[PDB]
């Protein structure tokens, strides 16, 4: 009746299926910008040698 | 668990497919790949 998702097992795997891709994304999303991190941080060391 | 695995052999397969073409780098650096050059098969997503 409220906005607080249907207990229908119809649609909880619709949101287990939304659980493991949004915390997939969130994952990659981190792991690529540490690795951008890293990267700029070896060219600006190699600038100075 | 399901998906998981299915992201694992989705990936698999793509980078075979993939590993297939013939188009070299510099090739595709100024021209844009043509359609004609994959099978339908791998558009429309059935794979």
């Amino acid at each position: 009746d409220s906005k607080i998702e249907k207990l229908t097992e119809q649609n909880i795997s619709q949101l287990k299926e939304s659980a493991h891709l949004r915390f997939l994304d969130l994952q990659s999303s981190i792991d690529t910008k540490k690795v951008a991190d890293e990267n700029w941080e070896t060219c600006q060391q190699e600038t100075l040698a | 668990s399901n998906t998981e695995e299915l992201i694992q052999n989705s990936i698999g397969f793509l980078q075979k497919t993939f590993k297939a073409l013939p188009v070299s780098f510099d090739s595709i650096r100024h021209e844009p790949l043509p359609s004609s050059m994959l099978h339908a098969s791998v558009l429309n997503f059935e794979w």
